[PDB]
């Protein structure tokens, strides 16, 4: 059900996704696995899918995604809770590059993302500024950049939030 | 209630996005304009920290790591570097390693410093240094200086000295530069107002290079006198440089 | 009446197809799904019997000559082999004949069997054998064995031994393989559980190959010890092979 | 008149055709000449044009096409009767590859095609299974394959045969 | 939708399954992937899932499953059509053992299974005699046995077929 | 219509099985009784063709490869072999390779044929032969005969001669036997009314075996005289055996 949404979200790009979750009791295990083959330059909408996982759960949580270099493709592992020992990128809003060697990994949770977003003076208003991962697969390495992306037309985004606010 | 908020302002949208999938697609694809298009850096700067679409810009205004897709200087060269075929580009400098006659700027540096065959053996032993020069020539009037690496095993490092007071490395150029020089660390420095990229070993399909045959060709070639003297002055200026490990 | 039928069941359609041309176009273009997508073969199998879109598959399940456009193993590699530019590919292995340093697997076979220059002269005399290796390397971990051809004039034949118990030659790969080795017959065999392609002469723009210069480079190169011993064991296993004419 | 039809039939592919036939008295000489330049991968619908020639004639015949390698292009020569000495491919339904060297030729008649079709257990129902020649021009050789091709949707083909049966 | 059924079918055993199919136009690509870890002794109901795939399709097909040794687990790859070159076990009804070395594979289609079933004098009546794969994972090898399995109580199976026949 | 049928008799059930999932589970689990519980075989028979739950039965009634779960002779021993812990069983015969004193039947074969230390060196060089004996002893009164392998490199093969005219190898026993002897082929034969398993090499964590220390212990040990003479008669009977490759 979430994988249907996740495939829809990534349908614009060329990132392969792999095919249950209880809203009351969310699992600690891996929820999705997005793959990205060598040569690709696709973008993963991190903040969107993280905040999508928060709305999906009715119990308090801190969603987390793990980015790993398999040594052939890129791997994005979805989670509702950041596992024990799992890595977090020390990046700031301006300095946001992370290079991964073979088998190495980084990640980002919603809470650590909020710290970075507030620390950089970034606009917290819904869908005005959203963190996304630009990934380039230059073997043997995987190049990642945790960039904040805004809309081309903000007036369009503000009217969409009114359409959602109307139906409530 | 106190832990909950915080802020819960996304909930109305995600309820709506479930009902409206065609809006969810356009919203995600809509988030395309990056908020930070360029960011300042400081020297010495490791070029390995730059990803495939990053361009480097060095000037009196400062040092900046910009996004290529929003950079005017990158846009101007984007038609010239439009092919970007790495299968041919890797084979290109591999093939051009065989014939080093046209590349006066590269050989002149060896000729000016130490014109023996043993010096030419030590240079041709590290073919990634020529690759670095070949890439940076294409995307123009650079100068190369070979020095000994004092914080490593008996092998040499190359300085790539830029001519102008303003410098701009295209994103495709430094993508190629880093790819071609896997096993060499590239760091950008400044020394006596001259920007310079130090290319040294950090820790491959190449042809067997005949040091004697090129040494024979070196005697037949007539170098530009003013270029050799330039190197002698440049080697003299870079003697007390001491780039950090 | 008795000779006539037989069967005359197409006549209603062809009357209709004359009246309706726009249906006739879609009917002809409609007949696109091939009924036989793969067919079994037996070894020894002459690869010359395979056309440009045929792929070969060798395993414990049997030996099959499949159509590339309906083959899952061919589809997976189709983006990797997507350029298919033969003007560049013919020039590629012609250019790479000049520099044989990276290709340890090819030279190691000579080094292990007979490390003289006269053996290296006899190998480099037949450059289509290197082309065969170059093509089969691209689309990975093959081994080559040079033996004497006892049913022909004084010239050698190459065995290409595959590592795995399952084998799959892509349609583009064997199209290139057959094109590159015009004047050599390629036949697929099995010997002591190892699949092997015998490349021998049956009945061209190449650079003049210096046997002494590569022989000089051979002494400088340090081979992997376990790879040379592997060849010695493999040469020992293939001595009593006797591939038929 | 037949060349108009033959050009229409081949209009989907890139095979050049060269520009009279009496239905009561069909000629023994060559009726059409289809050419295919070096590098091409086009498909010739053999069984269709053979059965088209049978319907064209009101006198009993055995239509035949000759495939030849000129040493520059491929040549398909059309005939209403197989000439004396003209070659026939020994191919079966499963083993159907024929390689042609320069100036060498093969061919196929409707009667020998029917033998192959019945011997391979192939469906004789109209337009369900039709022999076609896949040709690849890899100079100096010409690679041919006599493959049976069916429709992507059989239910569409069955409704077309009803449309023809209606108008009768 | 088929994976829901396939997981239900395998829920008695301990064989992991990996998570769309059009009934009118069935895909030639792999449909399911069942995995079986080292040490296990689980049984795969081959004939059942093969005949399940036949009922799922409204267009004529010949379903096929491929059994492979990855060199760590066992792999069962589902298909609606047997791909070109894909292996078939030469086994009979009585002699039905196949050992697989690392990376080697075998398989079985519904049509080749019907030949074996008729050749061995096996009962073709629905659910009375069904081929199943007993697999033992003894590394580095994978041991397979294509055994026909009947019900413990046939009178129960006959009454179930009446319950299905009633609802029609 | 003619191609369709054939037979379409499963369609009513699968429509019902979609509606009734709890029936589909019981139907699948219900199919548990195997139709063929034992099947005949012929000698020579490669034991590698037997899977983990297969048992071998050799007698005047014939040779049979049965399913262990339906076999009465397997059921009787199933409580005795109930632990089946392979971590301990692999470590067991590895540990028992160190101390070979109790195992008179194994050493007596060496003592009777050739009582030198060089013969004991050649036996202890192939420790999988002892493992074979150890496994077949547990699940009782077998005899071992060491001969030279004439269709292989200079190494020996073992015959395991059974005492009785009826023989039954438990499924767990031959599972252990095949697992312990990876790199040895085991084939069942019959020779002069005696069933025999030939264990030879086809194409590991073991302790370093001191041939001199066991040779010292051999002199202290007092063998049963009637057992050594038995071996001499048995070696005499198996001289013209010639087991096929
Ligand atoms: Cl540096
Ligand atoms: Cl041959
Ligand atoms: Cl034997
Ligand atoms: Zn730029
Ligand atoms: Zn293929
Ligand atoms: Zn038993």
């Amino acid at each position: 059900t979430l994988v249907q949404r996740l495939k829809l979200i990534l349908s614009g790009g060329n990132l392969r996704c792999s095919d249950a979750c209880d809203p009351e009791r969310p699992p600690t295990r891996c929820v999705f696995q997005v793959h990205g083959q060598d040569g690709s330059n696709d973008t993963f909408p991190l903040e969107y899918v993280l905040r999508l996982m928060r709305s999906w759960a009715h119990v308090p949580c801190d969603p987390y995604v793990r980015v790993q270099n398999t040594g052939v493709s890129v791997l994005f592992q979805g989670f509702f809770f950041r596992p024990a020992d799992a890595p977090l990128a020390a990046i700031t809003a301006e300095h946001n590059n992370v290079i991964l060697a073979s088998t190495h990994s980084t990640g980002m949770s919603l809470s650590a993302l909020d710290d970075i977003k507030r620390a950089g003076g970034v606009d917290t208003r819904p869908l005005r500024a959203m963190m996304s991962v630009s990934c380039f697969v230059r073997m043997p390495r995987v190049q990642l950049s945790f960039r904040f992306m805004g809309p081309d037309d903000a007036s369009q985004t503000q009217r969409l939030l009114d359409r959602a606010e109307m139906r409530q | 209630a106190i832990a909950d908020v915080g802020t819960d302002r996304y909930a109305p949208y995600f309820a709506y996005a479930a009902a409206q999938p065609s809006d969810e697609v356009t919203t995600v694809r809509g988030l395309s304009n990056p908020l930070i298009k360029t960011a300042p850096v400081t020297l010495p700067f490791d070029l390995g920290q730059a990803v495939a679409d990053n361009c480097l810009s060095l000037s009196g205004m400062g040092y900046y790591l910009g996004l290529g897709g929003c950079c005017p200087t990158c846009a101007a060269a984007e038609p010239r570097l439009g092919r970007s075929d790495r299968a041919a580009l890797v084979l290109a400098y591999v093939q051009q390693l065989n014939s080093i006659y046209e590349y006066r700027v590269f050989l002149a540096s060896v000729a000016a410093r130490d014109p023996s065959e043993r010096a030419l053996e030590e240079v041709l032993a590290h073919p990634e240094l020529f690759f670095a020069y070949y890439v940076l020539r294409d995307g123009r009037d650079v100068r190369v200086l070979f020095f000994e690496d004092p914080d490593a095993q008996g092998a040499l490092m190359m300085y790539v000295v830029f001519p102008e007071k303003s410098v701009h490395v295209h994103h495709r150029v430094l993508d190629r530069l880093l790819g071609a020089c896997a096993g060499h660390r590239i760091v950008a420095h400044v020394w006596q107002t001259m920007f310079v990229l130090v290319v040294r070993k950090k820790g491959d399909d190449v042809p067997a290079v005949s040091a004697s045959d090129i040494y024979c060709k070196m005697r037949d070639i007539s170098f530009d006198g003013e270029l050799l003297l330039e190197y002698k002055r440049l080697y003299a200026a870079f003697e007390d440089f001491r780039p950090p490990r």
